[PDB]
């Protein structure tokens, strides 16, 4: 049985868990926005409105049981808009802090946000999810996004909630003509975490990129899935999803690509590299291509394998200890994912989160 | 400095070594020869720490400690170094991040400390210079894109930086030539301070003309049945 | 066969031959299994110990032989159609191969019949005991009725220590112009590598079915087992194919290869869907899968949904899939040098398909490429 | 006896060529030049049979019959060959299967029979050396892994095999150097028995020093506004 009691926290708690970054930070607590702890958005270059107004929301691209429930159970909608050609100096940052309650009761929080990017705007937005403590929670999140002509998006989602939390999230990407969209998701937290990313290319000559890294530990299950529809032609899509599973953890990957008829010149590729480190670990991947146009080139490739024990032996024999050795190859493995983080400062804090689940720290 | 006694080792229950015994004192260079399959490749690996080695007999003690019970990471700190016959490529890891951590580790385990980055580059270049190495080693991925001769020569640069006490060369002469042979020699000899030691497990003998050994031992189906000095002949 | 199917019909096909009761009841559980199930969505030489005779003759003269292998790998009840074929099937082929024997010739029964189609259901069971090498070929090439006819065969293969089985398949149907059009191919073929150092190698070219249902499998239970799979599938008109594979890895150091080439034309939809599974016992498994597709024209469909579930930390799996095509300019470049468009599309695909036809015996490969050629022209 | 008169051809509903006329007899070489965007590639393409060309009037006759009423597959048999500017890659298909098929097809048409093995083999070898092609040409897949320069010379080797009557080079010299240029010159010229006639659609003046043309026309506005001999290229300057 689940209940939803929305408590309140202090600024001190925020600093100890907040990332070190100069941004426009909006804070949401137990599904509720807390103004006093958030930065103002007026004059930031970001138009922000919080209400229960749903007049604008697009219909869902792929309906499934948990989405209707969340939209319906969502306590508020975040209206965000960026006017034509505007390029904010600072990234928009949404940090999500969820907490559990004493007892056998399960605290639950649902976040709902919508972003509108007018023609030509290019901005970076980051989602950070963390647990205040060890108390369990059920986190819900939903991002619908409209990307107008010539716009460029850099979206990052960081689910760093505790090992005992449950994580179910859903972001949407809608692209217009001449659009560019880049998405990097780091699913690093929760007993069970499930992220789905659905995208629609409703405009010609567009570019899309979606990457993600999953690192499940002891008894946790992290399933990262994506859904992409190439409804129009002349679009190029690239996807890189990597997972690393240690000690009895479980990764699940799902990637559907649909290419509509007449959607000529589409170029979509998908790659999934999985690394197994525990003797009880599992990885399940199910890629799915649906192509209804011949003059196109779509392909996907996925690999699964273990750490090269010989380099590890090679590395250690010169003196590097087991924990640091194991750790060194993994940062190199995820390097291609971590390098897209243009901000060194942000990257190092992200690296710190990765390292703690390694056999170090 | 090194004492291996009545060593018996089997792998997948394979009886390989005949009961080999050897004594190495500080500041000495010893040369090891013999045919393939008599344990040469196994000896270095056994010394190095491969977990797939079932020890069916004997002991190996170093400075009064049982060496066979100590882990690989522990061996470098104490002063043991092995030049691999086939250096591994590690894509995505620069030499700089690797070596500094490795250096610190053995520095840590030896309980002294520590170089200064600023100092380290003046040291690297100088060593990078001794072996005519590419100025972009630090930025390159460990041995990636390197030829066999370059990968082998990289290990010698490695030796001077990690500063071991006992250097073991595991068939590192295979596939090389006189020119490359000339660079490795300047590196190894340069580590000779009359205290430091070297063990050369030869793939073949031509190598001994630039790095004169003081002692030579011959293996035959895993045992030394004859020992002597530099002066040696074939048939 | 019709009219009808009941318990007595089963009891009637049995007893049409003096049939022992072991053969019979095997059908009944199947039939009973069929019942509980709902129906799912749309030259003369003397051996050398070898037995190469008919399926029916085998029960009668060699029951103990039959007794040891049937249902060992594909139970009656495994799924819907495999229950129905086991029961009800009279026709088929039996092969057992004895110690130390390299089959002198490659056994084949594919012949290019022009009599119309014989029979609706069958089951072949080939067993190669240790140190065996056998090449078996299967299929038929007949013109086709203006009724929906359902071909739902099941092939079981069991391969023991140090043995090798080579399995080929060339089925080709022709229903000019568009008719039914029209045959329902619902096959369940599976092979067990029992069976240390056992090696199984599926090869198949398939054309002209209305609906296909097929999961050629390799079961690597034995240590050092090796499975390979090469599959050519064409669809045209409004045909639909749904073919793939389930690979269960259990032994140590198992290796598997899957290469599929699916061609799609007109308004047809061909989908590859297969599975690679690695049990925790399956130490150092390695698989390389390849599913290439060529689509012809812009109004048809080709789909691909592979599944990989690995539960072992010594596995090494790589999976690739790639798309290719025939472009106008590619098309024009060929035509302009005087080869027709009809003949053009046939050439490129055969080149495209070269790497699979390679694994076929060269002779059946030639036959295979000329018929694919003509099945294209009639229908593209 | 190729005769082109008052030719009008359109591309994407736009009139480019507005009445070009030309007559070509056996053993003569004609050169067509001009700036990009004047019909050259379109002219070759029109002759070749590209489906995006609506012929809005005029005629093109060969050996006294209307060629435009003949299908694309039919024109090569008659003797028309075009060396493509951008040869297509055919992964998985060897030249041998390709050439033979190309060869049998034109052999079938004309009411002649399939050549005999040994000659086809004796002919290639002789020619494969002549055009500096990889000795393992026969087994590689048509143009796969070939540089821009390598794909271009190959269509000409092909030219020397399918036995065409009229060879048209549509800017197939692009990206080729002095070294590449001379062999191509040895390839076309070696086929000259006074039998074949040739039309060279120039990219640069380059080549007419190596393959001197007999008549020269410069196209502009989709019409020939000047014609002459080899000397004409130099004179307007
Ligand atoms: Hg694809
Ligand atoms: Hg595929």
């Amino acid at each position: 049985q689940f209940v939803s009691i929305a408590g309140e926290i202090s600024p001190q708690q925020r600093d100890a868990l907040a990332l070190t970054l100069d941004s426009v930070r909006l804070v949401f607590v137990d599904g509720r926005y807390v103004p006093a702890l958030s930065d103002a958005t007026e004059g930031s270059g970001y138009e922000v409105s919080i209400n229960d107004d749903r007049q604008g929301l697009p219909d869902a691209i792929q309906a499934e049981v948990f989405l209707h429930l969340t939209e319906s159970l969502a306590q508020s909608v975040t209206h965000i808009a960026v006017k034509r050609g505007q390029r904010p100096a600072k990234p928009l940052l949404l940090m999500h802090i969820t907490q559990g309650v004493a007892g056998e009761e399960v605290n639950t929080a649902h976040y709902r946000h919508h972003l509108d990017l007018a023609e030509g705007a290019e901005a970076t937005v980051i989602e950070h999810f963390v647990s205040l403590n060890d108390a369990r929670h059920f986190t819900g999140a939903r991002f619908t996004i409209n990307v107008a002509a010539n716009a460029h998006l850099q979206h990052i989602k960081l689910a760093f909630e505790n090992p005992l939390s449950h994580h179910f999230a859903h972001n949407d990407l809608l692209l217009a003509e001449d659009a560019t969209a880049f998405s990097h998701s780091f699913l690093l937290g929760g007993a069970v975490l499930r992220h789905n990313t659905s995208t629609q290319l409703n405009g010609e000559n567009s570019t899309l990129r979606i990457n993600s890294l999953a690192m499940p530990v002891k008894n946790e299950v992290c399933d990262t899935r994506t859904w992409l529809e190439h409804n129009k032609g002349f679009c190029n899509s690239r996807q890189l999803h990597k997972t690393i599973v240690s000690d009895k953890g479980r990764a699940v990957f799902n990637g559907l690509i649909n290419v509509a008829q007449h959607a000529i010149k589409t170029d979509g590729q998908m790659t999934n590299n999985n690394l197994l480190m525990g003797k009880l670990a599992e990885v399940d991947t199910k890629p799915q291509l649906e192509i209804y146009a011949d003059d196109v080139k779509c392909s996907h490739g996925a690999t699964v394998g273990r750490i090269d024990d010989e380099q590890i032996f090679y590395l250690r024999s010169r003196g590097i200890n087991q924990q640091d050795a194991q750790q060194m190859i993994i940062y190199a493995f995820a390097a291609e994912l971590t390098e897209a983080l243009r901000d060194e400062g942000l990257k190092q804090q992200v690296l710190a989160r990765i390292g703690q689940r390694l056999p170090g720290g | 400095m090194l004492s291996i006694k009545d060593l018996h080792v089997s792998v997948e229950d394979k009886a390989i070594l005949r009961g080999l015994s050897l004594d190495v004192h500080p500041g000495e260079v010893h040369a090891i020869m013999g045919p393939n399959g008599s344990g040469k490749s196994t000896l270095s690996a056994t010394l190095a720490g491969r977990e797939d080695y079932e020890v069916t007999g004997g002991t190996v003690e170093f400075k009064g400690k049982d060496l066979l019970a100590l882990s690989p990471e522990d061996r470098a700190g104490e002063g043991i170094f092995m030049a691999f016959q086939y250096p591994v490529e590690i894509p995505g890891v620069s030499n700089q991040f690797f070596l500094q951590t490795a250096l610190n580790a053995v520095r840590s385990y030896r309980g002294q400390e520590t170089l200064d980055r600023f100092d380290f580059q003046d040291l690297m270049e100088e060593k990078i210079a001794l072996l005519k190495m590419p100025e972009d080693l630090l930025t390159r991925s460990v041995n990636v894109g390197f030829s066999g001769g370059e990968k082998k020569r990289n290990d010698i640069l490695q030796m001077a930086v990690l500063e071991p006490e006992l250097c073991i060369l595991d068939e590192s002469d295979s596939g090389l030539d006189i020119d490359a042979l000339k660079v490795v020699a300047d590196g190894v000899n340069s580590l000779r301070d009359g205290k430091r030691s070297f063990i050369i497990v030869t793939h073949y003998q031509r190598i001994l003309d630039y790095i004169k050994p003081d002692y030579v031992h011959v293996l035959y189906q895993g045992r030394i049945v004859k020992s002597g000095d530099f002066t040696l002949v074939k048939q | 066969l019709a009219k009808g199917i009941n318990e007595e019909v089963v009891r009637a096909i049995s007893a049409k031959r003096n049939e022992p009761e072991w053969m019979l009841e095997f059908r009944l559980n199947a039939y009973r299994a069929w019942l509980e199930m709902e129906e799912p969505h749309w030259e003369k030489l003397a051996e050398q110990g070898i037995i190469f005779c008919s399926f029916g003759e085998a029960i009668h003269d060699h029951p103990e032989l039959v007794r040891k292998y049937l249902g060992t790998v594909v139970p009656g009840n495994d799924n819907f159609f495999a229950a129905l074929n086991a029961a009800v099937a009279s026709d088929g082929t039996f092969i057992y191969v004895p110690k130390g024997v390299r089959c002198p010739m490659e056994l084949s029964t594919y012949f290019r019949i022009n009599a119309e189609k014989t029979g609706q259901f069958e089951r072949t069971i080939l067993v190669a005991d240790e140190d065996s090498y056998v090449s078996y070929i299967e299929g038929c090439s007949a013109p086709v009725r203006d009724s929906y006819q359902l071909h739902a065969a099941v092939v079981e293969v069991i391969i023991h220590k140090n043995a090798e089985v080579k399995y080929s398949t060339v089925q080709n149907w022709f229903p000019g112009d568009n008719n039914t059009g029209g045959i329902l191919n619902f096959v369940t073929k599976r092979a067990l590598c029992e069976g240390e150092n056992s090696k199984m190698s599926w090869t198949q070219s398939e054309t002209g079915s209305a609906i296909t249902w097929k999961y050629p499998s390799c079961i690597l239970r034995g240590d050092n087992s090796i499975g390979e799979f090469y599959s050519v599938a064409l669809t045209s008109g409004h045909q639909q194919a749904d073919t793939g594979t389930k690979m269960i890895h259990i032994g140590k150091n198992t290796k598997s290869t899957i290469i599929s080439k699916g061609i799609s034309a007109g308004h047809s939809q061909n989908s590859y869907r297969g599975l690679v599974k690695i049990m925790p016992t399956a130490t150092n498994a390695r698989n390389f899968t390849q599913c290439d597709s060529m689509l012809i024209g812009a109004n048809c469909g080709a789909h691909t949904f592979p599944y990989v579930e690995c539960r072992n930390n010594s596995a090494q799996l790589e999976h690739e899939a790639t798309t290719s095509r025939i472009g106008e300019d590619q098309l024009f470049y060929c035509l302009q040098r005087g080869i027709s468009e009809e003949d053009a599309i046939s050439m490129i695909v055969n080149g495209f398909c070269k790497d699979v036809f390679s694994e076929l015996p060269l002779e059946f490969a030639v036959e295979a490429q000329k018929l694919l050629a003509i099945s294209l022209e009639h229908s593209v």
